This record gives C-alpha cells, structure tokens and sequence, in this order.
C-alpha cells in the first residue's frame, strides 16, 4: 500500500519545500520574528549558490500560500518585507544583490503566477473543483499583490495590470467574488495608487463601472453598500 | 417541545424590507444571510404577532429579536419603546453590544438596565428592570414590543414573580416575543397566560454526520511516536487552522507547550476553565490569532466545527459516542492509532459503520 | 490553616504614611478606619514583602492590596508596574473599580485585560493576562509587583499553568502577595515556589452572640395573625430600616406582596436569585431605597447585618442552628411564635442557653 | 404587663400618634407622594379644631422623625414642603391661615427642639441618654438646614443655630461637631452668605482656619475643614 510515512548546512529541493512548509504553517503575528528568521536562514543558502535557485524558491512557495491563505496575505507581504530587508547583500545570481535582487523576484513571480490567469464565471462536480480552485488563489494573488505593493515591494506596473484584469473582468456581469476583491483592493491601496507612473484616471474608469455596475447590475444589497461605500470614500471623503 | 404553525421563509435579508440603516448594520457586522431562526421567526415580529420560539444558543438568537425590534422602532420618538429582558447581566450585556452593533448607523439610543427614560432600548434583568418601573425611573407608556431571552433560564433563577409583574406594568397591547432552550411547564404558564395566539417556531439542532468529511488514520504504533508524526505532518501538508483533541487535560496541556516550544501558536481548552475563558478563546482562535487549538474530549459537544479544514485525534476517545462530536458535519480528520489502539479504532468503525483507509502520501493535493 | 508571623498592627490610616491624594481617595470612597487585613497587611506590603494573606470575601482584601498598591506607584513611569489577577471578569472589574475610585486624585491609568502598555497598573484573569504577555502586547519589565486574589479559585478554574507563567514572565524580583480564603495543597505550592519569606497573616471570621442584641417574642398565637401583629407593630415603635425572616421563599414572596399593598418600601432576596441580583438588592436596600428586607433562612449565612436596628423572624427557623445567623453580633430581635411554635422557641431558649423576654408594651423608648 | 396588638374621620392622641409612625416608617423617595398625602390627611383634622391640636403634633413628630434619623433629613423636610404648600386653607387656630401658618409652627416647633440644647463634650447609664441628646441635637441641625433650603425656614433661625455651634466650636470641638458644620456649609453655606450674614461666616470660617493649624484632628476632617474653606474662598461656592 502507497501511504504516509514519519521519520553550516545546505538544503536539496524536497528538504526547502518541507522545511518551508512547516514555517509557512507556523506564521503567526505572534510567532512572527522568530518564524521569519528561519525562513530568513533557508533563503540566505543562496550564498553558496550561483542562481540563487533555494531563494527563487522561497518567494515561490510564500506566494503559493498567501494566495491559498487570503486571511493572512497582509503577514505573508510583511514575510517578504522581512527578507528584501535584510537579506544577506553577498548573494549573487547569474540572471543586482541583496534586496534588488529580492523585489525583483517578488516581480517576477508576480508575473509568473498571474499569466496563469483564470476564469471569473465558473459553471459538486470534477473539473469544477480546479477551476474554482484558480479563481481563488487567483483572486488571492490580487490581494497578495495589494499588500506588497502597499509596502512598496512592488511597482506600479504590476498594480496597473492587476487593475486591468479585474476591469476587463469587471464589465462581463462581474461575480460578487470578483466586486469583494476590488472593493477589498481599493481599501487597501485605493488612497496610494491615486499617484503613480496616469494613475487616478484609471480609476475614474474604474469607479466609473462601478457606478454603472450599482445602477443597473442585479447585485445583493450588502455588495451594493460595499460598492457605495467606496465611492463616497475616493470621491466625498477623499480616502479620510 | 413545541410544535411548529408558521409557513413563511424568507431567505435573504434583502427581502425582509428593512429599513437601509439597519440593513447596513447587520452587514457591517458579519451577518450575510439570515440563520434557521432568522429566516422564519424575523418577520413575523416585525408584522406584530406574538412570537414563541424554541431555540438553542448559538442559532442567532439574538440577531433574530435585536433585527425586528429596530426595524419597528420610531427614532421620532425618544422614549423606551422596546423592552428586552435576559437572565443574567453578562446576557444583557451581550444583547445590548450586538443591538448597539446592528444600529450603529442608526440614531438609536439602546440602555442597559442592572437616564434611561431617553433610550428607546432597554435592555436588563427582571429584577433591575422591575424595580426601575417601580421607582418611576424610566417610561414605560411607550412600550411595544416586550422581549424575554432564555425565558426558562429567568424562570430557573428565581424571576417568575418579577416577570409577571412587568406584564402587568406595559401597556397590555405591548407584543411578546419569548425565546427559550425548553419548554417546561413554567415557560408555558408564562405563554398561556401573557400571549396572544402566537406564531410558535421550533428550530432543531442539526443532526451530526461524517459523510461530508474525509477520514484517515495513523499508526503511529507507540505512544511515545505520537509527537514525532504531528510535527512531520507539518512537513507534509499545507494547513490554514486545526484542532487537536487529547482525552485528557494533562496531555492538552503538554502537548501545547511542546507545540510552543517549537514555534506553534496553539490554543488550549478544557472543562476546568470558565465558561468565560473558552469562550474567548476559541472566539480570537475563530480570529487567526492561533493556528492550533487542542481540546479536551468533554468540550467537544459546546464546540464550534467552522471552517477548520483539519481535526487531529492525538488520543482516541475512550468513550466510542465522542467520534461524532469531534469530526461531526466539508472537511479532512486524522486519527493516531498506535498498537493498542487498533482494537479502539476496530469499536468506531463498526459503531458509526464508516470506513477510515490509512493516511496515504497524496495528502498535499487532498 | 496558616499561622500568623507578623505582629505589626495601623489601626489609622493616618499612621500608614500614606500620600495626601491616595488618603483622600481611600477617604472620599467610604473607608474610614482600617480593618482587621487592613490593619496588619497594608504596611508590610508597601515595606516591599512578600504577603500571604489568608481572609474571607468582605473583609477588605480588594481595599488591602489595592491602597498598597497605589501608594507604591511611580506617577512618573508610564507603564506597567503592578499586575492584579483574578479568577473571573466579573470580579477584575470590581477590583478595577476600586482601585479607579482609591485613585480619583492621583494621575494612575488603570486597565483591564479579559493600549494596556501605557497603564500603570494591569487587572485581568490568569488566561487574558498571559495571553497579552506573549503577544508583546503589555510591558511587564517595570512589573514590581504581583498581585493574586483568590489564588484557591484561580487554581480550582484551571489556571496553573497560566498562572505559573506569568511568574517566569515578570522580573525575578518581582514582589509578591497572594490572598485566598483557603490554604490548599495546591495554593501552598505556589507559595512555597513562588514567595520568599512571605508575611503570613490570618484573618479569622468573628463568632456570632447574641449578647450584644435584645431579643423579645409575641404570641402572635395563630398564623392567620402574623401580618396583623407585624402592621400593629409599625404604629407603636419608630423604625429607620428592618429585616423579615421566612422559613420557604413562597411566603417571603407572599409577605412582600402584602407589604407593598400596605405601602411598605420592600426588598426581597431568596436562593433561587443569582448571587448578582441578592448583591444588588442587599446595595440598595442598605443604600436607603428600601425600608424593609425579607430574606429566606438559607441565605442567613451570606447576609450583612449592619447597623440595621430591628430584626424580626416573621416564621421560627425549622433549623434551630439557623437562629444566630439571623440575630447574631446591639439591635433588637423580635420573635413571632404560634401556639404550636411554644415548644419550638423552648429549642431555641435551652440551645443557646439565652433568654427571650416577651414584648413588654415599654418598647417606644426601647 | 406586656405588649398586645389590635373629613368624615376624627382622631385623638394616640391613633394620631400611632398611624404617623406608620406613615413616617414608610416614608421613602419611592412612596413618597403616596405616603405624605396620607400625612397631609391627618394634618388637614385641624380644620375641624380650634386650636389646630393635631396640626401641631404632625409638626412635632416629623422633627421627632428627622432628629432621630438623620440620613433622611432632606426628605422629611420635603414632607414638611408639602404640608405648607399643600394644607387647608381653611384651617385656623386661635394662637395667620393655610401655609402661613405652617410656616410660623416649622419656626416654633425649632425654637421648642433647640432650646432643648445639648453638650458636645460626652464622658455607660445616663451616657447612653447624653449622646442620644447630642445626636438628636446635632440631628435637629441639619434639619434646620434642609428646612432653610426650602425657604421653610427664616435667617434668624439659621443665625441661632451656627451661634450655637460656634460656640462649641471653640471649646475644643468634638469630631461629631465639626462633621455637623461641615456638612450644614455644604449644604446652606452660599445661600446664607446673603441674609438678614456673610460676616457670620467670616467668624466661622476663621475658627475653622484656626482649629485646622492648631487643633489636634484626624486626617480625613482636617480635609473636610479645608475643603469647605476653598470652596467658600476660591471656588465660591
Ligand atoms: N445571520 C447570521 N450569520 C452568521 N452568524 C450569525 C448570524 N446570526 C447569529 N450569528 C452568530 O451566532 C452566534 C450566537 O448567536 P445567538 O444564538 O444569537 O447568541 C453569535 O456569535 C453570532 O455571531
Ligand atoms: N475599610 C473599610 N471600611 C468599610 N467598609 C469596607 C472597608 N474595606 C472594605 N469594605 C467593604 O467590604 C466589602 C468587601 O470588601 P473586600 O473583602 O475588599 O472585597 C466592600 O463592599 C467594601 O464596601
């Protein structure tokens, strides 16, 4: 029978997922520096390494949880502010050190996990459990992504094309899923994003759906004050 | 046990023709979609019947009355129009916050009974409240709707004569709702005597089953190997929150400073620690405060099954009827069995005739 | 039992050297001279030792350590210099509102843990405390002393551990006291391990006599005629405050009724009421609201007799052990005896060996 | 012997004694209106007399009441209110009518309870009757301010009682006394400082200033005492 079976340094690729596991499962705000120096020490291996392989690594799987975890996205993000920050600036990759190295990364495996993509209009059942499953770590990479770039661990750019997805997706009668991630985003990084490498009027076409997805779309009420709310808060009260 | 009279569910709150203030309110609070209680007993208040419900704490109870009494209150007038009543002051508390909460975009003055002849809620016990309208404290002539929470529990507790006196001190057109866990003879009196044809409601405990949740097992073989595979488990799967359950209090206890030792944030309950301590517990656990929580076996019949994906049985229970109570309904449970325990295991499986295969290696995608 | 070792008794205030604004608040809340813990505890406490202190509820333990407490606070510190625990919310509270009151003229921020890193001195349970400690949440590096109320009742609610704890989590020079009505094996434990060289004082509860009251009877003969007796007993003597005794609740139910048809003020307190609302009830009358309080025999035990001049046992204790804790110690006891209660008040008269005049008409002056 | 229980309506000494203490027993701020109608019953008798007898005992018992219990003054002198506002008017006595006469029997019925006196310095028999008399006295004294709230009471009468208490104020006064002043200034200090008044107070509150720098007392009334003084000098009032 195929079953589960129990039981300075470097690290092969099975040992990194393990150990990384385990401290991604133990990250509270509690446990937070002491779990976040561990983590610290595995992404530090890169030392020893020519591409930076183990570090490459750790981004990828801290994003795979903070994009199957939503409730603690914003600690995830703090995780990686952690280790841009003070990453050891003697590690080097044949494909910029120390933190360049890592917002570049963080970037990157933006790019890589959001080309992914997904669908918004999903139809029990078999293959439906999967693309359920892509519409929730995609819509939990959207925030993911909210909360590195409220700590500046990402440009722009990549807040632009998070925006552009959810607008295209956002005029095709938008699921209530999709509206609680915009709303939840523009909470979150609405205030900052309004100046940024054009940025505003973006959400003026933005808002501008949103107003017409509130006069016209068959949304339930509590969405609907959500969308409100929002919208005297950029306009009247002005993020304050 | 009372029977069931009245036919009408209504599923969203958005059909319950609330006012938007107080529809905000109990959005803004975490309600989304009404509860079992909710969905029958909500509008029937609000039209002006009598309402009798029997139900359990913890079905939303409180949402259920603290909804309907602010949709009929006049914010006109500012004086108390609504009277609701509970057993204990730490209730009365409870329901005033959550009355407090569900109003907090609307301009209603709630007051807590234990200058209150300005508030147009007042919440208490019979004993203060009694007294209050005795000594002219605060105006009852504006009195509509008359609320007695966990009726057989102020019943219990010496309240009788209190409560049928404010009966007799509201204005006799003043509605009653009362809500009570059971229904003896006492409450019933009570029901006869002090309501008018009223729209009786019934909501049973959902019955526990562990068809909608996934079980496997673990040899662990000796007792001493039982941390050992916890930890490795950690290395194995991915997990968001779960629950441990030990037999006994020593073991939780042990078990949760060794988990600490090795960076865990855990939670811990058991039957020697106050009603008040569980319940904050588990309620900043709920949170994401913790990621772990273990529990002695005796509290596994007042405890919450949310969304926790994963539930450990580090002991197996010796008693055979606490399996259900644990892992009971979407969801995954694990149980460590060592070479003793095989024959334990052999009693839940013929006792619940499920089926619990061997933990396997693909448990990272399950 | 623990034995008294320290033998330095304040019987003023005045003699404690305490601060003008801290004896001002000890003042201006009602204290006026020391008792008994007050009177030995107070000073070895603000003298920095360690303080065992085994006492009864009312006897002035939350006044002990809390005006102790305060006189040792640096106004200057910002942060956390003492932590009170104890077993419930309910009573951290209480704790805190004392001390609140005690410091109504000093500058000392207060905060109850059930922005605590900025308050001079912390009130919570065992549980919540910890809780906050491990979070970072609350500075326990200006902690000086510790304080444990009613360390048996902590212990018998299943906060060892978390009691334990916080001990290794505060400056190892942290200074100690610890009250508690009993001395179990459990509480010494902690004494034993945790205190150096503790101050043990015992406050013994004060027998009851009754040669400090004057006790007559009247043969009222009849049941039918004890009201009568006791209406015609309100137009020969003047009485400020009185207290009814009845055998079951029914008829202090029953009385109390009566009473108030009659235009009497009353108060009525028997078992079945929750320990919340006899509080109460027992406040306000001897607050003034009330000038009459009918009470059961069980509760004879856990009752107050203050400067309550007039006692009157409407029924004769079925327990004749129950006599003392209704008139026991300079006030007045009035017996109300039937035909059939002769031989009964004779129990009464050998038992305690006292003797129970009858009323003389010469009680106006009396 | 022992003891044995029981306007279209008369009453004589006794059933008029015997239901006021009743009535006066009962007396709270619950049952307040229900209770001192009943007593303005029994004094509204006298429109049926000459002399207004029962009238006067009504007076008498309610100080009888307020002297003995103390921690109710200000709301017997309520009751006492009531009765002058609320009285027959059609009620004479042949020693003025309807509450002017009220008025004038508050006044008597004081002279009469202070003239009583009493001595502040108490020394386990006749002692027992010496300090109730003080405290009757001192009882009657806080009354008075009560009545004097209320305008039931004039200055003169208000100037007699803080002579007599300055005079045993400075015979090295006795913790009661100095508790009785205090609490009478906090309770008539600003309103007397206007009447047929102030330059009495300037005496007082100058054996104050002495008995505070010089007298041995506790600590909590040497607070009292230097409260009041504040009060009255820089907070005025
Ligand atoms: N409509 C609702 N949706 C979700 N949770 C609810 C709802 N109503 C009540 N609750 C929860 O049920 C718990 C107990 O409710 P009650 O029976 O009213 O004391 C409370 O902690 C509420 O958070
Ligand atoms: N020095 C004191 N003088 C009068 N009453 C006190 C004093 N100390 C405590 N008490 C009363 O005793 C009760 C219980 O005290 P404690 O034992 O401190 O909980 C409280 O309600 C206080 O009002």
């Amino acid at each position: 029978a195929n079953r589960w079976v129990p039981k300075t340094e470097l690290l092969d690729k099975d040992e990194v997922e393990r150990k990384m596991k385990s401290l991604l499962n133990k990250l509270t705000l509690e446990m937070f520096d002491a779990i976040s120096s561990e983590i610290l020490a595995i992404a530090n291996i890169s030392v020893w390494e020519t591409n930076g392989e183990t570090l490459k690594a750790v981004i990828e799987q801290i994003f795979l949880k903070a994009c199957d975890e939503p409730h603690w996205s914003s600690m995830y993000a703090q995780l990686c502010g952690k280790v841009v920050k003070e990453l050891n600036p003697d590690i080097t990759d044949e494909t910029k050190t120390g933190p360049k190295l890592v917002l570049h990364y963080l970037v990157a495996r933006c790019h890589a996990e959001f080309d992914k993509g997904w669908t918004d209009k999903l139809p029990m059942s078999e293959e439906y459990y999967a693309a359920a499953s892509a519409k929730r770590r995609g819509l939990g990479l959207v925030r993911f992504i909210g909360f590195l770039y409220r700590l500046n661990l990402l440009t722009g750019k990549m807040m632009f094309e998070c925006f552009r997805r959810l607008m295209k997706d956002l005029t095709d009668s938008p699921s209530e899923e999709t509206l609680e991630s915009v709303v939840e985003l523009l909470n979150t990084v609405g205030e900052q994003f309004e100046t940024d490498s054009e940025g505003s009027q973006l959400l003026d076409s933005l808002f501008g759906i949103l107003d017409n997805i509130i006069q016209t779309a068959k949304i339930s009420s509590r969405i609907k004050f959500k969308l409100i709310d929002i919208k005297e808060l950029r306009h009247d009260k002005n993020w304050n | 046990q009372i029977q069931t009279n009245y036919d009408k569910v209504v599923y969203k709150f958005d059909d319950m023709e609330l006012d938007e203030n107080l529809l905000r309110g109990v959005f803004g609070y975490g309600f989304e979609e009404p509860s079992a209680i909710q969905q029958r007993a909500i509008m029937p208040i609000i039209e002006g019947h009598d309402v009798l419900a029997q139900a359990q704490s913890g079905t939303g109870k409180t949402g259920t009355f603290s909804i309907a009494a602010l949709q009929r209150i006049d914010t006109s007038v500012k004086a108390p129009q609504a009277l609701m009543l509970a057993p204990t002051r730490e209730l009365a508390l409870q329901i005033q916050k959550v009355v407090m909460a569900l109003a907090f975009h609307m301009d209603i003055k709630v007051h807590a009974c234990i200058g209150l002849r300005d508030a147009q809620i007042v919440v208490g016990t019979p004993g203060r409240v009694f007294d209050n309208i005795q000594r002219r404290r605060f105006r009852t002539d504006k009195i509509k709707m008359f609320i007695l929470d966990e009726a057989d529990e102020m019943l219990s507790s010496g309240f009788k004569e209190q409560i049928y006196q404010i009966f007799t001190l509201l204005p006799p057109t003043t509605q009653v709702v009362l809500l009570s866990a059971t229904m003896p003879n006492d409450v019933l009196e009570v029901t006869t005597k002090f309501m008018r044809n009223p729209v009786r409601i019934l909501v049973k405990k959902d019955e526990l089953t562990l068809e909608g949740i996934k079980q496997f097992y673990v040899n662990v073989e000796e007792e001493e190997y039982k941390y050992e595979c916890l930890t490795d488990l950690y290395d194995s799967i991915s997990v968001t929150q779960a629950v441990i359950f030990c037999n006994t209090r020593r073991k939780v206890e042990e078990l949760t400073t060794k988990l600490r030792n090795d960076k865990f944030t855990v939670s811990a309950i058991y039957s020697d620690l106050p009603q008040q301590e569980r319940d904050t517990i588990m309620k900043e656990f709920r949170s994401g405060s913790s990621r772990i929580l273990i529990s002695t076996d005796l509290l596994a019949r007042g405890i919450d099954v949310q969304q926790v994906s994963l539930v450990i049985n580090y002991d197996l229970p010796a008693n055979k009827e606490n399996y259900i109570h644990r892992i009971g309904r979407k969801g995954v449970a694990i149980n460590f069995v060592t070479n003793e325990d095989v024959g334990a295991m052999r009693e839940l499986e013929k006792f619940y005739s499920t089926q619990i295969e061997e933990l396997p290696s693909d448990i990272a995608t399950l």
